[PDB]
């Protein structure tokens, strides 16, 4: 089943959605804010859920071993950064530590380039599973490199200025035409990740 | 509950009865109520919701004479994540506490996503002491809750006064909160932790702090459990 | 009764305004604790600036008497000679830069000019000692000026944060609370009451119909 | 802002300028104006002092501290007016030729009022 | 048909009011908060409306040609006052510019002296249309002169006490007895306007 | 009828608790915070009103004449300290006057040794009305002597350090055994008050 639920005026107080939530293993709930921003698709990555994350591990361990770990990391980044945003929108970004700035900025990068998906262009109309996994790897490794680099001396403003090229590369990785096949798209992502790691190693010093 | 009453009173064995998703049971009770052409009470649930919830919950507890005892853990789904809903409200109005599972922790990948700050067991202090579990269990629980609250509010302030302006207590509390949420609360789905072993982890977690900063724990317990 | 928010009562609105109340409440608590941190720093700044003021009494008197001893050695007030001696004496105030308790308080970190003693070497030997004493007093002055700059910038920030917390706890939270109080307790309960009235009227009509069917039959059955 | 240097203009006593210029001073060779204008030790009207204070603390873009002799207890109102910001001139009130740092200092007055 | 609607609990959403609205071209929504402080006739300027201003322009241009322009100006400055008060009750009069201060002061003047009407005293029992139009000119001219003087350089804080006699003359202009006749009252209002203009020209020298 | 109310969610607004608060004359108002601090009996003196204080004058004036004014004084100093804790939070403790510091110290002594009753020990399990009245006299006299000897004498700190033995005596007054006999306990309290008066007279010099 894929049972669309028109949310009506209410968000989830409508008894049809409440009665459905107790049955459906997967619930890609709408996000009003992402719709008002015209951020498509506009599903809410904080109240949606899939009771199928753990059963699929039998499939992930055979094909994409790191997929569940990467998904958990992605969720952790998004949730920590939504917590952080709920405060910074109330106070301001001046007091944020460098790690806090990285979490917030990588969350913005994710929410704008991974989660967001046009769905109409020839690229990204249907993002296959291997391309999605490789972009998960790229974004998570970018966050890991930023966090590790600022665990060392390098302050993050200069680091962002110096690795804007790497940030743009991981942001435009979505543009990779999936019709090129995994054989070469995965090669592109391997090249991207290697250049990412070497650039962050260079800019650390 | 009838099977539990049998096993626990007519025989003697204890029993920890589980009632999964009592919210769905309430949903079915709505259908029964509307079948009888009864008018809906509050929120659509029948007005006697409390009576037919109590006649389930209160079929549990130890008994004078018979050695057995029924322990209920009635699990129920928050309809829209609000305590004010009739079902969570009535269940917390009949039961002896609450053990939250929190969306916020579950989105971080934690398992189980137990939210300790609101969860409480009213009569926990009966099941804690020298005879049952170790003698430090009560003070370990108290101190863990206190330091977790300190960690949560100091994690809130990290974004306000910066990390460097937090008192050393709050810095240690952030470190403790990270290690806590990621190693103590975070438990493998199939990892059975004996209460003694879980208390050992709790002690290995609280010895972040110096003995003086563990104000909540009685000194007679610190002087024999902090170092080991 | 009280300050309404003039909002349209519905369950989505109740949930939205309940979350908004939670946000404003946590914001009030958070800004209150930020205000206590900043006012702690501010009280430290005030006590240090008072101590620096009594230093500008005592130590400034000591440096002034260093100048007086130099004048006594020279036998006359060397102030006329010192007047217009150099364009930039051996000292300057660098651009302030710091972040104290989450606020970018600008404490001036003044440093000596590289062209040291641009107006020294005049008169007797006490001139150099007087120049050194003046440089020490000027370091004290840079410290006092930095403390005063903090006691002004952090004063403004503490006033703004304190009035924001007060405005929250007085107007914002105490208008959001009546808004939710309305939206649920008055209107949503009233609407549920109306709906239950309509349902009870339906039940009465259905019961009277079934009863009369009951009496017309059971009477055809009676006879 | 940019770097600058201190000044001391308060007509009570200019001997503070003599006692301080040995280590710290300020003149404008480009503008041909001694930034450390003397106080004349009471030999000038308050109008000239006010004009110099306005030029230094409201016309100069380069920001630094500024000093004032015992006249700081006399021009307290103007001091409160110009002390609205730590820049371009965070004022100060040295003792100068007599002990003149009472509770009447404008900065000390504000500290006590907020105390 | 003029018909008070007397909603239960003072709620505008009370169904008799909602049904009455949508069929009544005019809606003089009274506010209890204004009537508590004896601010007669207690009408709420924020939400009241009259769909009849569009058809009355013929009468106005026939009789009082600049009445609609003055009404628009008055409602504009009143709305500016409402938003400014919303700002101030959270921020304070410090952040206000000088034009904001003059808008607030003139709007307080209006709400206490023009919109207010004792309804029982001999001087405001019946304010005929010509006196109302004259006071609209007087109040709007006061606001315009004060705004101009602030723009031309004089700070309003200094101006307030210097021209306080003019503001008090405006405030007491509501005491001009309506029975005194159109000629007498209009002559008094022209005198007030001339005094306003000359005093505001003099005080800005 | 000592009838507890336990609303559905601790709301204390549902009609049952409103009706009981309206009808029940005395509302002893337990508190959770006072219980977590282990301050038994955990009575929140801020809200715990009692409208039976007036009809009890016919009993007090019969055999405990000074009790009503005495409790009025104790309650007013307790409320003054509750208010002044906010001032201590706002500005440093030193900014408080000597009288204010007296009020804070005496009310802290109150909260620690008059309201806070062990209840489990044999000495204060049952605090009879005569012992309660005599303790009330002792505490209020302590506040009064401190207040007078400071308003006409030396700084509060000097007296407090000089008469710390008197404060210890009034604090340990809670330990007097009710089983010792009403006459013996009253004589002991009179001895305590006399030693009090002479010690404050000595330290006044």
């Amino acid at each position: 089943i894929v049972a669309a639920v028109s949310p009506a005026g209410g968000d989830f107080s409508d008894p049809v959605t409440t009665a459905t939530l107790g049955i459906t293993q997967v619930f890609w709930g709408l996000d009003k804010k992402l719709a008002q921003r015209k951020h498509f698709p506009s599903i809410n990555t904080s109240v949606s859920y899939s009771k199928y994350t753990n059963v699929l591990n039998k499939f992930y361990d055979s094909n994409y071993p790191e997929f569940p770990v990467l998904r958990d990391r992605m969720k952790e980044i998004l949730s920590n950064a939504e917590e952080l945003e709920q405060v910074v929108q109330l106070v301001g970004k001046s007091a944020l530590s460098d790690s806090d700035k990285i979490t917030l900025d990588v969350a913005t990068l994710i929410k704008e380039d991974f989660l967001q998906q046009n769905g109409y262009s020839t690229y990204d109309a249907f993002c296959p599973i291997w391309k999605t996994f490789d972009m998960m790897r790229a974004f998570i490794s970018y966050h890991d490199e930023a966090q590790k680099a600022v665990a060392n001396g390098a302050n993050w403003s200069k680091l962002a200025d110096s690795t804007g090229d790497v940030k743009h590369a991981v942001s435009s990785s979505k543009f990779f035409e999936p019709s090129r096949g995994e054989k070469e798209v995965h090669g592109e992502f391997e090249k991207l990740l290697s250049t990412m790691q070497e650039r962050f190693a260079e800019s650390t010093d | 509950l009838t099977t539990a009453e049998y096993l626990a009173y007519q025989t003697e064995r204890h029993v920890l009865t589980i009632l999964t998703d009592m919210s769905s049971y309430a949903d079915a009770l709505r259908e029964v109520s509307a079948a009888r052409e009864e008018v809906p009470g509050r929120r659509g649930y029948p007005g006697y919701m409390y009576t037919d919830l109590s006649t389930i919950y209160e079929r549990a507890g130890r008994v004078e004479g018979r050695n057995g005892s029924i322990t209920q853990i009635p699990i129920l789904t928050m309809p829209n994540d609000d305590i004010t809903h009739p079902i969570p409200d009535l269940t917390g109005y009949i039961t002896e506490g609450q053990i939250f599972v929190d969306r916020q922790l579950h989105n971080k990948g934690i398992y189980p996503p137990i939210n300790v700050l609101p969860s409480l067991s009213r009569l926990m202090k009966s099941a804690i002491g020298e005879g049952m579990t170790r003698k430090d269990h009560g003070d370990v629980s108290n101190q863990l809750y206190a330091k977790y609250a300190i960690g949560k509010d100091a994690a809130a302030m990290k974004a306000v006064v910066g990390e460097e302006a937090l008192s050393i207590e709050d810095k240690l509390s952030l470190e403790f909160l990270e290690k806590f949420e990621k190693t103590f609360i975070t438990q493998g789905a199939y990892e059975d932790r004996t209460v003694f072993e879980s208390l050992d982890q709790a002690w290995s977690l609280l010895r972040i702090y110096p003995k003086e900063m563990l104000n909540r724990i009685s000194p007679k317990i610190l002087d024999e459990f902090y170092d080991r | 009764s009280g300050n309404r928010e003039q909002v349209f009562p519905t369950r989505m609105t109740l949930g939205l305004m309940k979350t908004k109340l939670k946000g404003a409440n946590q914001g009030y608590s958070l800004l209150k604790r930020k205000s206590e941190a900043l006012t702690k720093r501010f009280r430290d700044i005030t006590k240090r600036i008072d101590d620096a003021k009594q230093k500008m009494g005592r130590v400034m008197q000591t440096a002034a008497f260093s100048l007086a001893e130099v004048s006594y050695a020279t036998g006359e007030n060397i102030g006329y000679q010192v007047q217009e001696s150099v364009s930039t004496a051996r000292f300057k105030v660098r651009a302030r830069q710091e972040n104290v308790s989450g606020v970018y308080l600008s404490q001036f970190e003044s440093y000596i000019d590289p062209e040291i003693n641009d107006f020294r070497l005049t008169g007797l030997g006490r001139g150099g000692q007087q120049v050194q004493r003046a440089k020490e007093i000027y370091s004290r002055a840079v410290e006092t000026l930095v403390e005063l700059a903090s006691l002004q910038t952090a004063f403004i920030i503490l006033d703004e944060v304190i009035k924001v917390t007060n405005r929250r706890v007085n107007a914002i939270e105490h208008v959001i609370i009546p808004r939710t109080e309305n939206t649920i307790a008055y209107i949503n309960s009233e609407l549920d009451e109306l709906d239950r009235e309509e349902f009870y009227r339906l039940k009465k009509v259905q019961e009277k119909k079934q009863n009369e069917t009951a009496k017309l039959d059971a009477e055809m059955k009676l006879k | 802002a940019e770097k600058r240097t201190l000044i001391a203009v308060i007509a009570d006593e200019d001997t503070t300028t003599g006692l301080l210029l040995a280590g710290i001073g300020q003149i404008t060779p480009e503008t041909q104006e001694k930034n450390f204008f003397v106080y004349q030790e009471g030999k000038t009207t308050k109008e000239e002092i006010t004009d110099k204070f306005n030029h230094f603390t409201e016309e100069r873009d380069d920001i630094a501290i500024l000093l004032i002799n015992q006249h700081i207890a006399e021009n307290i109102r103007a001091r409160v007016d110009s002390f609205t910001n730590a820049f371009p001139a965070i004022l100060e009130i040295p003792s100068k030729d007599h002990p003149y740092d009472p509770e009447k200092d404008s900065v000390l007055k504000r500290v006590r009022k907020l105390f």
